[PDB]
């Protein structure tokens, strides 16, 4: 690929693993990042959604638009990458 | 500071305190950034105003949500050739 | 005292690598990334030299001579002298696909001689997927068919790599157009094998399918369509969607420079296709300029390739200079990482298929489900089929694939021989695992634990392991079954009898027989009722 | 060039692989940007040096090199390839021995 | 374009109000093409919060609402 | 038959329009000029809030992003 | 189907469509599309503004609705 | 101006999709079109109201930046 | 570079940004209505396609409600907050 | 230059009077290859 910035490269290395991301509406999604994009659209699988009141539900697949993601907690091994 | 290459490479790995537009305070070792001002914080923690601390992992913050950031703490820290003479 | 027993290369230290060892060891916890592969070939097709290119990319310190192949995975000194590969060796490396996402690969370089084909059988048991190496001049000879056919019967996933393409331009001197037909015919030959022998829907191997790549390991060339389209996309600068060009770079399609559309009727009597214009003619022009000119053209090669060559590199010969020019322009093999990553499926997806083939036990409720999950938290099950000897040949380390639970050094484990069953049960022993290693042919990386999906080299359990072995959790109270023996693709037809002049030394000979019997797998040792000691 | 000693690229019974080319109607509109161009478009495929350069690749050493370290006149053993390879069939007793 | 005026204001002291209502005052050690402004010897007065002294502060440029400029500034020479 | 925005606003340029901002307020006046980014300049412009006029403003420039809709 | 080709069907057929506004959850616009641009601004015809909290209606007529404000465009139901 | 690669959405095409939009609208139906902006086309679309009502929509185009979350009801093809 | 500056200058002589052009060269006060419901009345000295402005002798007035005001000698205003620039009828060309 | 004593030594084709390295083109290499012929083998050696 073209030289996209290091945070986007680390996001694609995060595809193997579990990531936890919060959306601008406040819901926290934990799941296994199956595809990511350079606009940081995220596809999660085996997802658990946690609502802002602390309720939770399972979701088989979730697509989140990249500009609606606030942050992602990435796994630690990516610090080595 | 940033983008000035001689200066930017020294401002990475500082422990920096990040303020977000929702009012959150994140703290972590700031060690990557992007032209969109995305930032990647290693060993991150969050402080929420009410103060309460929570431990996070490696946190990627999408740049759109940063208000500002400041230095919190230093990076972590730790001639040599001769032998011609004898004594 | 300092007995010169050395029969294999072994590295005095861990060599440098581009990836951190810690990232490799962490990625081992994540089979949703990692792949296992075997590379299988006719004798002296690309296979070993191609892995030397993967070594050279990951390592930096890896010296390849300008004259002769380094053949890192051919560690034995008989293999150095013979220069055919004689035994399998595994590699483990971290390598990037076209996205620059980092994958973990485990790769066995199977020997290409049919007499060694028992080594290919043991490798395919580990493999999950095969890459088949065809030589652009010879095409599909004998063992290439046997390698494909035997891989199908294993239920491996089969991928093609056309190898030593340079033979077309340099030796055969076929032009651009006929070189395309030669590559096309090789692909047709392999699909003709696949469609007859598969009977099931084993996937067709075009490049448009991108399960096929082209390579020259002598010249550091490796490209699919998409990596070549990415070269145009990087070079011109994303002015077009590179995947849409890659779709159009093979087959009966032509570029109409009047309109810049792609048409399927030959736009003139002589028009080169897409593959001929974009992929082959630049390659012919890279080689023919350096081969014919060297002295005069080389500055222009810097300009179009944007490569830099220092003046003492510009004084290299042709082979190292072309290999350097291709190395800098193409960069890494990531086209091959794409081939492995997409087509093969990991351990986890393949674990359903592989347990059905290998396991022998009741392929239903308790233990077979833990393996089909490939759950690193499950009960320990390991399968092994190789024995590699320690540098003093006192003992073997066994080579193994795990897929249930996690294997841990200095723990106790139940080792099941090839006969074990609820009636046979005397064929089991409790062994204490020594050190665990990850093996990169000449050198070994030492680890405290290995999780399901990985391969592992295991110290200390080698005494009862005659050839294949299953290793199992001691505390697992339900019935454990051994994985199948190796169903070899050939027979030991030649018998040789051995008798020492020394016969008080005959006890030493029998220990020789036991050690070779472990190393070989297809070698069969008998003591006849005549008392002859026999090798097969 | 296709040397006539090279056997033709054909196997008569061989089934041709299916080519999954893109289907016409939308896909024929797709166009390559006007400056995208084969990597070496105007460099000629071969020159009058190229035939000689290819021949050098399998010259006996040293002639397959083009850059080399220099060697002493006592070290170039001019006839040594002759005795290595074999006796010609006709040469008598003295020379064979 | 006018952002290239601000990067001539290096080492000037300004008071900045951000869109979030944070008031920041300090000396511009540098400001970039996106008007990410980097300040030294900084006080942040978050809205309805006590001012906090800070050594350094990087503001992502879109958060800037306005920058009060120092009174002596030779606008007639910087706007060329 | 298509009536595209730039032809549409050019047909309105030099004529009376009502412009509604995204935040509950309306400006009526002669649309004097439009640009490729569709900033709006109104002349003789008058400010309407909750359907009631509250003053003449003269020439006003409404920046592009503020507009919900504009029309005759 | 793409999106632009679908809006061309509303344009070519002059289908009565209801437009949902962006954050303005309590109003919707109903009418006919008569044109659009690459920014998805909609020149909107016979347009009415519907206050679904009351089902009250205002009639505005021909307007340019800026595409930034559009959540959704769909063929109107039988409601009028 | 900028160039954007087509989103991955092709694996979701012609499967049934739920969407949550800006303003917390819930829309559901068969996703059978998109563009580089992720302007969705939803066929046989159905609205779910915040009062618990539901209304059938037509063939529906959704402006991409109003989409917050999109979520299959069925396994990806 | 300079062709883009030439393009930027050409648009100002005809587009809606003429009001900012007249505000500079004739020194006529603009009452900039701005987000946060605040009014800034001042003279623009420079502006751009993004509708930035540098402002001199600003009077800021707003409703807090009760009216409050502040005097700002010079300011740079980021144009993303500008709603509505009124060429002030309570002032004149200078 | 063929029959000079140290041929080319003062030229870009060889490093200098120490006469330790050389880098000939193809027009040179193919010409002296052709002259050498009477001494050279015919073989693509290694298999023979
Ligand atoms: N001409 C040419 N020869 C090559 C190329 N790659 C490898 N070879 C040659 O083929 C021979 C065998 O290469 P290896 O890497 O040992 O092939 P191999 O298949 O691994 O040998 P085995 O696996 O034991 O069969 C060596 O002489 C190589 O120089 C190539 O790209 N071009």
């Amino acid at each position: 690929m073209t030289s996209v910035g290091v945070p986007i490269k680390i996001l694609h290395e995060a595809e193997g693993h579990m990531v936890t991301l919060e959306t601008v509406t406040g819901e926290v999604y934990r799941g296994k990042l199956s595809e990511a994009e350079d606009n940081m659209n995220c596809q999660l699988a085996e997802t658990v959604v946690t609502f802002r009141d602390g309720r939770s539900h399972q979701l088989d697949n979730v697509f989140i638009r990249g500009n609606k993601i606030r942050f992602m907690i990435l796994p630690d091994m990516l610090k080595n990458a | 500071t940033i983008s000035k290459n001689n200066k930017m490479m020294a401002h990475l790995n500082y422990r920096m305190k990040i303020i977000l537009q929702d009012g959150r305070t994140f703290i972590g070792f700031f060690k990557a950034f992007d032209k969109h001002m995305n930032i990647l914080l290693a060993e991150c923690e969050e402080h929420r105003q009410i103060e309460e601390k929570r431990i996070l992992g490696l946190v990627l913050v999408r740049g759109e949500h940063i208000v500002s950031m400041t230095v919190d703490g230093p990076p972590p820290r730790d001639g040599g050739a001769g032998g011609v003479g004898q004594a | 005292p300092v007995s010169k027993k050395k029969f294999q290369a072994a590295e005095r230290f861990l060599p440098e690598t581009v990836y951190k060892k810690e990232y490799l060891a962490d990625l081992m916890d994540c089979p949703h990334i990692m792949r296992n592969v075997a590379i299988a070939g006719h004798l002296h097709h690309g296979k070993t030299t191609f892995l030397d290119c993967l070594m050279e990319q990951t390592h930096p310190e890896f010296y390849r001579a300008e004259d002769a192949d380094a053949r890192f995975t051919d560690i034995l000194f008989i293999e150095k002298q013979r220069g055919c590969s004689i035994k399998s060796q595994p590699v483990s490396i971290v390598a990037q696909d076209s996205r620059s996402k980092s994958y973990l690969l485990n790769i066995i370089d199977t020997p290409g001689h049919v007499n060694f084909s028992d080594e290919m059988t043991a490798s395919y048991r580990l493999a999950d997927g095969v890459v088949v190496m065809v030589d652009a001049h010879e095409g599909v000879m004998m063992n290439t068919e046997r390698a494909i056919r035997h891989a199908i019967q294993e239920r491996l996933a089969v991928t093609l790599c056309i190898s030593k393409i340079d033979r077309l331009l340099l030796e055969l001197k076929l032009p651009p157009a006929d070189a395309y037909f030669k590559l096309r015919l090789i692909i047709d030959q392999v699909n003709n094998i696949l469609s007859t022998f598969a009977e099931e829907d084993v996937p067709v191997l075009s490049p448009l399918n991108g399960n096929v790549i082209f390579s020259s390991g002598r010249y550091n060339v490796c490209f699919s369509l998409l990596s070549f389209s990415n070269i145009y996309a990087k070079q011109h600068g994303d002015s077009f969607n590179s995947k849409e060009f890659a779709r159009r770079l093979w087959g009966d399609i032509y570029f109409e420079k009047k309109t810049r559309k792609f048409v399927k009727k030959s736009p003139s009597h002589d028009a080169p296709r897409t593959f001929v214009q974009f992929i082959l003619e630049p390659m012919y022009k890279i080689f023919s300029q350096v081969v014919g000119d060297v002295d005069t053209c080389l500055p222009d090669v810097m300009a179009e390739l944007g490569i830099r060559l220092s003046k003492e590199e510009q004084k290299m010969n042709v082979r190292p200079l072309i290999a350097l020019i291709c190395k800098r322009f193409f960069g890494d093999f990531s086209a091959f990482v794409d081939l492995v990553v997409q087509n093969i499926k990991s351990p986890l997806e393949n674990a359903k298929t592989k347990i059905e083939q290998t396991y022998l036990g009741p392929a239903d409720s308790q233990l077979a489900q833990e393996m089909q999950k490939c759950n690193a938290e499950g009960p320990l099950m390991v399968h092994t089929t190789k024995n590699y000897p320690v540098d003093d040949a006192t003992q073997f380390h066994v080579f193994g694939r795990v897929m249930s639970g996690t294997l841990e050094a200095n723990t106790d484990v139940r080792v099941l021989g090839e006969n074990y069953s609820i009636q046979d049960e005397e064929d089991c022993r409790r062994m204490t695992v020594g050190r665990l290693f990850v093996r990169v042919a000449s050198y070994q990386i030492e680890v405290s634990r290995v999780p399901a999906g990985c391969w592992v080299l295991i110290e200390g359990i080698d005494q009862p392991i005659v050839k294949t072995a299953t290793i199992a959790e001691l505390g697992y109270e339900e019935d454990v079954y051994i994985f199948r023996p190796l169903k070899f693709n050939t027979r030991s037809c030649v018998k040789l009898a051995v008798e020492p002049i020394n016969p008080s030394e005959l006890p030493k000979m029998l220990d020789g027989l036991r050690k070779v019997n472990k190393s070989y797998p297809l070698l069969t040792t008998r003591v006849e009722e005549s008392g002859e000691h026999v090798l097969l | 060039y296709y040397d006539p000693l090279i056997n033709p690229i054909v196997l008569s019974n061989l089934k041709a692989t299916e080519e999954n080319l893109p289907e016409g109607e939308e896909e024929d509109e797709w166009e390559l940007p006007e400056d995208v161009r084969p990597i070496f478009e105007d460099v000629p495929l071969y020159t009058d040096n190229t035939a000689n350069g290819l021949a050098l690749l399998w010259a006996p050493r040293p002639f397959n090199l083009r850059s080399g370290r220099t060697r002493r006149a006592v070290d170039v053993p001019l006839v040594k390839s002759w005795y290595r390879e074999h006796c010609p069939a006709g040469m008598p007793v003295k020379v064979r021995v | 374009k006018l952002v290239r005026f601000l990067m001539k204001l290096s080492h000037e002291t300004v008071n900045i109000e951000l869109k979030n209502g944070t008031q920041v005052s300090g000396t511009i050690m540098g400001v970039d093409v996106a008007m990410n402004t980097h300040l030294r010897a900084v006080s942040m007065t978050v809205k309805n919060k006590e001012p906090v002294k800070l050594d350094t502060l990087s503001i992502r440029g879109n958060n800037i609402r306005y920058i009060i400029l120092p009174d002596p500034l030779a606008l007639d020479t910087l706007l060329i | 038959q298509p009536v595209n925005p730039k032809p549409f606003l050019n047909s309105l340029t030099g004529k009376f329009v009502v412009c509604k901002l995204k935040w509950g307020m309306e400006y009526k006046g002669v649309l004097v000029a439009v640009d490729s980014y569709m900033n709006l300049q109104l002349a003789h412009a008058e400010e309407y809030i909750d359907g009631n006029s509250q003053g003449n403003l003269g020439e006003i420039l409404i920046r592009c992003n503020n507009v919900l809709y504009v029309g005759g | 189907v793409q999106p632009v080709n679908l809006i061309f069907r509303y344009l070519q057929n002059r289908t009565r469509v209801q437009i949902w506004l962006y954050e303005d959850v309590t109003h919707r616009l109903e009418g006919y599309i008569i044109g659009f641009d690459e920014f998805m601004n909609v020149v909107f015809d016979e347009a009415e503004e519907v206050n679904m909290k009351t089902k009250g209606r205002n009639k505005i007529g021909r307007i340019l609705l800026k595409g930034d404000n559009i959540t959704l465009i769909h063929a109107a139901q039988q409601e009028a | 101006m900028s160039k954007t690669h087509p989103p991955e959405l092709k694996k979701y095409m012609d499967k049934e999709m739920d969407l949550k939009l800006n303003g917390n609208r819930r829309v559901s139906g068969i996703l059978r079109g998109f563009d580089p902006f992720m302007n969705m086309v939803i066929d046989e679309a159905v609205e779910y109201q915040k009062d618990g009502g539901s209304v059938n929509l037509g063939m529906t185009v959704i402006r991409g930046n109003s989409v917050v979350i999109m979520e299959p009801k069925e396994r990806i093809s | 570079a300079e062709e883009l500056a030439a393009k930027e200058d050409e648009e100002f002589n005809v587009g809606p940004l003429s009001i900012l052009t007249n505000s500079v060269k004739n020194n006529h006060q603009v009452l900039i209505n701005c987000r946060n419901n605040k009014k800034l009345l001042g003279r623009v000295k420079a502006f751009d396609r993004h509708c930035n402005m540098v402002l001199e002798n600003v009077k800021e007035m707003w409703t807090e409600s009760v009216a409050k005001d502040r005097f700002i000698s010079k300011m740079f205003l980021r144009g993303d907050s500008v709603i509505l620039v009124v060429k002030n009828p309570l002032a004149q060309a200078e | 230059w063929f029959y000079d004593h140290k041929p080319l030594a003062t030229t870009r084709f060889v490093n200098g009077p120490t006469y330790r390295k050389w880098a000939f083109s193809i027009p040179q290499m193919s010409t002296l290859y052709r002259l050498a012929n009477q001494l050279l083998t015919d073989l693509v050696d290694d298999n023979y």
